[PDB]
């Protein structure tokens, strides 16, 4: 078999993770009780990637729910699919992280981490051939940022040969809970550079601007942002969950997408963009899907891909379409825009098609770009970090947990080194 | 018409002066004239703006603009980006430029455009003065040097 | 008997294999359960098809095939499809984890865990052969299993079976249908390691097949199912001399002897005619002269190159269906007078001609029309080096910056193996230039 | 065999072609699907119709035709009409954008994009001929595709096929049925550029055909369908010597040799009799003497001119149906004594006489009666210059003010080409005067 263990850490991680499970359970014909009611054998052929089989033909997510406070996890348990999760896989604290990375990484999360690793081990011991791990979290908070990166480092110590993938929600001043989000994000980006093989950069700025400007939502909620994230996560994971021409695993994806070990930060995109409850009556054509998936307005990282170059690209088309028309349109984009792809990586654009569309669409396209333009996201966090750090503003919340100012100076420098490395391969 | 001519000449002098410090690219050198914006002149507009933006912030220009212009689409993009950048500058530096509207970029020419450009060029010159002041009669200097 | 074992490696090899075996069953009148109802000979009738099939004691004809993939997905489609009952379950070998488009992972890491199981299954089929001729290996150059596991398999087959001929059917990567950026690396690495182990390799350029499907079949966007059906006709036309009673290429050793003058220059250019859409099946039937003249048109070749820029070392014309030797000789004489056909000076300006009277069969509900006559031209030409130069140029561009090399080194491959493989390809390009 | 390829260019050429091929199928007993049920000869019967048809291996007779238009509209009517199955789809060539009644757009702009495709299709038909004689080109002088694309085609045919005869069937423009003001310009420009490439051109004046349909068929307002049916009978009577066994004009070279004493004076006047309405089909059948005397009446000519104002250089009488040579000779002797027939002094006062015993066929439900005998007179006469003078006068009136010239210059044509074409037409008028 080819199993994946899913982890969801902190408020944002558990909310997005719960929506991901709701979306993929419905694509696999799994009800909120874990029972199968689908109409196609293709829904079960690779179900074991994300689900364990349980007594009485029940499917249970291979999901681990982690928080330092009970409030989000009780909300998930009361949610539409809250009963599908293994009850033993709810691991939680009582003290909370208080939007502090040091509490998540050094204190409150360091007391809880061994209890999470025991659940990770119990799920991994039940796999026939574990591919790797996936984490859903935010870099702006305390639990998802600090405890999520502590968990990544501990998983890499226990499972050094297994792939580590992340869906990382990047903070923005447009969708901000606290002023210390740049500190938490810079400290976490340093840990991701060393300890992950794939990181999907999900920018709350891009999600908000999509909801507001493209979907015409005057007051986007976290529920509207998480709808876009769950659709993108379904898109990216399609080649793992369904049979196709590329029998993909996480390692084949990483080997194709990551030319340099530090440059594994991806810009995800989705087409067509839909809002929750809005039915699109018109299916797009293949040319319209291919044009939209390469538009900066469909990217979930707030960077312009025209300000850099693509190292590598993966494109996942879903639904019944002419595979010839897909190749012709993908080659048309490359040949017209060849300057935006690096020439020293031949055939760096890979395309897959799956016949099973996502719910409510006849056809969709998911985009994954490794672009040097991702440096704009790190520059924007760096500027916000340095603006406070030059005055030692708010540092007393971290030094009170035992952090040194030198750990901040190292994380700032390692993030500037990552920006310089992206600039080198851009030129 | 007399006022328009005077302002246009003033603009020409300022551009000539700038060219003494920062040489004009070959394409722009051929276009530069005292009456180049008395009538709408799209070609001169593009090259003058290109020149001034590069003087102001080459890095920002590279980020915001695609150059050289090769097609109609790229040209339209250049105009839009020009309006956006000018607005940004107006806000950032509090220049109080009125009516930075699409018309400055659609039919660049006439009194209104010349006045605007004069202000803009003035701004660029002021920024350069600041830079030079930080770093630090013509007849007397010349004789002394000789 | 003169048995052949077919080996289908990775997604491309398995999917082409599945299309070829469907077509072989249709041509021999074998049902999807392996029964042959016209076979009144409970014993040795026209024993020619026993080259590719083994009769079981239940009257079921089973392919002399092995299917290998490092992931289950593509072989599970074979286990569940129309021909699920044709194969024995032991012939369908699946790993758990794939090579992820990496030659080194397919050769050194995951390939090493499965290779001994594959060799045991091949040995069980070889032990059922009275006079095993050789192997026909189907794989892709661009994909990690198709490159890395095939090179490891070809080495081990040369050790266990060093007097048995090995023929390859290799899919050359095309940008328009390409799933990986690293396909040039996988292609150069596998070609280097298989070069001393192959006796004859039939390259199929996905770009050539895609363009033939667009131009001749009016398919706006060909799928792998459309490509593999066309590939299956070409493979069927090549193997038709081994499957039916005929005068030319009655063994695997005759292919090498007729097509391969130099051991390294073992890449014959295939050309197939006619390719006609099923909607045009009621049109005027092409003459022997028209189909033979279509073999010298670059638009119908299986590799994108121009034979007018090179020389012919060998040329074989394999006809199927309603063809008389008189009309073939008249067509060849007209072609020799009208076409730029430069042979090399040391090789006779001779066409070898095979005629099989069994007409081409087409898959019911396929894109191809039923034709009364077809021709497959197999020509060893120096112009096939234009396909190597295109691959080498893409290799050199990425390798000059060491782009993606760390994925191969991370699987324990040495960086020196890239330079060695590229040097051997430069020697192959020079061998083709010196002959041309 | 002695094959001929017909080429139909632009709306007028295509619509006349469609009417001619309908009539040829009826005369040879070929059905609209291309089957010939009376052909008990699975092989070479009366092989004369193989001049215009190619037998396919399915027993289907396909026209040796190419249809070309720069717009799809008129050829899509052929693709959907009664004879849609007769033609091969490759013989029906359509552009996307038309020449918009401009010679320069038809020759230099849009014609240049399609010419190489047309020459490839003509070559595919020529390669199926054992002994290609030549080409028969059908076009209009007034229309932009019929003028500009035909001149470009005739030049390129003279390059690729410089020993093959080229016959034209050219529609001369008439004010009453004229769609463009610039028809005189298009006519002079095309006549200039085709003059050195044509071996023999049959002009058909739309005004003459329109008046014959009004006077003889009692049709108050003839449509192009009525005109093209009459044109189809004349064309059928001209080509009848190439399609059936007969003694006179058995090849294209015999037309030039019998009708064209000087290379520039290659415009024979056609005259056809009898033209009788289908309602009058039960009337008294005309004698050989009456139909021959009707050939010397200007009211029955295909070009409006008066041969009494000029001289005859050549005269051919082509009879069809129930005609005996004795009655033809008696009719000619009576005509020579009663009519002003001035021949030129240096040419024998000789009539060439062809008799084909195959009676004229008429389209079922057409406007023409079935007749027992018909005659087509082909005469090279200097009085045909009256049609050039009428065209030149209209050219000169517009060109003196440079009216509409900017439409041709806007397509990249030089203004000098108008003066050159007009000077060559003035030289042609003078050549006709010097002979007369």
């Amino acid at each position: 078999m080819r199993e994946i263990v899913h982890i969801q850490a902190g408020q944002c991680g558990n909310q997005i993770g719960a929506k991901f499970w709701e979306v993929i359970s419905d694509e696999h014909g799994i009800d909120p009780t874990g029972s199968y009611h689908g109409d196609s054998d293709l829904q079960l052929e690779r179900i074991n990637v994300y689900y364990n089989e349980a007594a009485g033909n029940k499917y249970v997510p291979r999901a681990i729910l982690v928080d330092l406070e009970p409030g989000t996890m009780d909300s998930v348990r009361s949610g539409p699919f809250g009963q599908i999760f293994r009850p033993d896989n709810f691991v939680f604290g009582q003290s909370g992280a208080g939007n502090n990375w040091a509490k998540g990484h050094y204190t409150e999360g360091a007391e809880l981490v061994d209890s999470v690793l025991d659940v990770v081990r119990k799920e991994s011991e039940s796999c026939d051939c574990l591919q790797g791990f996936q984490l859903t979290h935010s870099l702006g908070g305390g639990t998802g940022s600090g405890m999520g990166t502590l968990l990544i480092s501990k998983i890499r110590e226990e499972y050094p040969d297994r792939i580590m993938n992340t869906f990382s929600v990047v903070p923005s001043p447009k969708v901000s809970d606290t002023v210390v989000e740049p500190y938490n994000a810079t400290l976490s980006v340093h840990q991701l550079v060393e300890n992950t093989d794939e990181t999907y950069c999900i920018d709350n700025e891009a999600l908000y601007d999509i909801c507001f400007r493209t979907l015409k939502l005057t007051t986007p909620t976290y529920g509207d942002l998480n709808h876009l994230v769950s659709a993108t996560m379904s898109g990216v994971t399609t080649c793992l969950r369904f049979p196709g021409q590329l029998n993909a695993d996480l390692r084949k994806l990483a080997v194709n997408m990551v030319p340099f070990p530090r440059l594994h930060f991806f810009m995800p995109g989705f087409a067509p963009l839909t809002s929750r409850g809005s039915q699109q009556y018109r299916a797009l054509t293949v040319p319209e899907l291919t044009q939209q998936m390469f538009d900066a307005k469909n990217m979930m990282a707030a960077c312009d891909p025209r300000h850099g170059r693509y190292l590598t690209v993966a494109a996942v088309f879903r639904g019944r379409m002419s595979m010839k028309e897909v190749d012709e349109q993908m080659l048309n984009v490359q040949n017209k825009n060849s300057s935006y792809f690096v020439e020293w990586i031949p055939n760096n654009v890979k395309t897959a098609v799956c016949d099973i569309p996502p719910r409510g669409l006849k056809m969709s396209a998911t985009f994954i770009g490794n672009s040097t333009a991702i440096q704009e996201l790190f520059k924007r966090i760096s500027e916000q970090f340095t603006a406070m750090f030059r005055r030692k503003a708010f540092l007393h919340w971290y030094t009170g947990e035992g952090m040194d100012e030198m750990e901040f100076t190292e994380a700032e420098s390692n993030m500037n080194d990552l920006v310089s490395e992206y600039q080198q391969y851009q030129d | 018409k007399a006022e328009e001519k005077e302002q246009s000449e003033k603009l020409h002098r300022k551009l000539q002066g700038l060219a003494l410090v920062h040489p004009l690219p070959d394409e722009l050198r051929k276009l530069i004239a005292w009456d180049m914006f008395l009538k709408p002149n799209q070609v001169a507009f593009v090259h003058v703006m290109h020149y001034l933006f590069r003087l102001l912030d080459p890095a920002e220009f590279k980020r915001r603009f695609f150059w050289p212009i090769t097609d109609k689409k790229s040209e339209a993009n250049f105009r839009s980006s020009t309006v956006e950048y000018l607005k940004h500058l107006n806000e950032k530096h509090q220049l109080h430029w009125a009516n930075i509207k699409s018309y400055l970029v659609v039919m660049p020419g006439g009194m209104r455009f010349i006045n605007f450009l004069l202000e803009f060029v003035g701004f660029v010159i002021q920024e350069l003065i600041k830079q030079r002041e930080k770093s630090l009669s013509a007849k007397v200097m010349a004789r002394q040097n000789a | 008997m003169r048995e052949c074992i077919s080996i289908h490696v990775g997604q491309a090899g398995v999917q082409i294999g599945n299309a070829c075996w469907e077509l072989y069953c249709l041509e021999h009148g074998i049902q999807p359960d392996g029964q042959m109802p016209s076979d009144k000979t409970i014993g040795g009738g026209d024993d020619s098809f026993n080259t590719f099939f083994s009769e079981t004691g239940a009257g079921k004809h089973v392919p002399r095939a092995v299917f290998v993939d490092l992931e289950p997905t593509v072989i599970d489609e074979v286990r569940t499809g129309t021909y699920r009952q044709l194969f024995h379950p032991e012939q369908l070998i699946t790993g758990k984890e794939d090579a992820a488009n990496n030659y080194a992972r397919g050769h050194y890491t995951i390939g090493k865990e499965i290779i001994d199981l594959v060799l045991d299954r091949i040995r069980k089929l070889a032990d059922q052969c009275t006079g095993l001729q050789g192997f026909s290996v189907f794989h892709s150059f661009g994909g990690g299993t198709g490159s890395g596991f095939t090179s490891l398999l070809m080495e081990r087959l040369s050790v266990d079976y060093g007097k048995k001929s090995k023929l390859e059917f290799s899919i050359y990567p095309a940008p328009q249908v390409s799933t990986a950026v690293v396909e040039p690396y996988n292609s150069i690495l596998t070609t280097h390691t298989t070069l001393e182990h192959s006796d004859c390799a039939f390259m199929v350029d996905n770009e050539a097949i895609y363009d033939i499907c667009r131009r001749n079949l009016d398919i706006e966007r060909p799928t792998y199912t459309n490509l593999n059906r066309l590939i299956g006709q070409i493979v069927s036309s090549i193997t038709a001399s081994l499957r039916f009673d005929g005068a030319l290429n009655v063994d695997l050793t005759e292919f090498q002897t007729n097509l391969v003058p130099y051991p390294r220059a073992h890449f014959p250019l295939a050309t197939y005619a006619p390719v006609i859409s099923a909607e045009k099946a009621y049109h005027e039937q092409l003459s022997v002269a028209e189909i033979t003249n279509a073999c010298f048109e670059p638009a119908n070749q299986m590799v994108k190159c121009d034979p007018r820029h090179g020389k012919y070392m060998a040329c074989c014309l394999l006809y199927r269906g309603d063809v008389v030797p008189k009309d073939v000789n008249a067509a060849i004489a007209t072609i020799k007078t009208k076409r730029t056909i430069q042979f090399v000076d040391w090789c006779p300006t001779g066409f070898k001609v095979g005629i099989n009277y069994e007409p081409p069969t087409v898959v019911p509900g396929g894109d191809l029309a039923k034709v009364q006559r077809a021709v497959c031209m197999l020509s060893n030409t120096t112009a096939i080096a234009e396909a190597w130069a295109r691959l080498d140029h893409k290799f050199d561009l990425m390798y000059a910056k060491r782009a993606f090399v760390h994925w191969y080194v991370g699987e324990g491959m040495e960086e020196g193996e890239f330079s060695e493989a590229r040097e051997d390809m430069a020697a192959l390009e020079k061998d083709y230039e010196e002959v041309g």
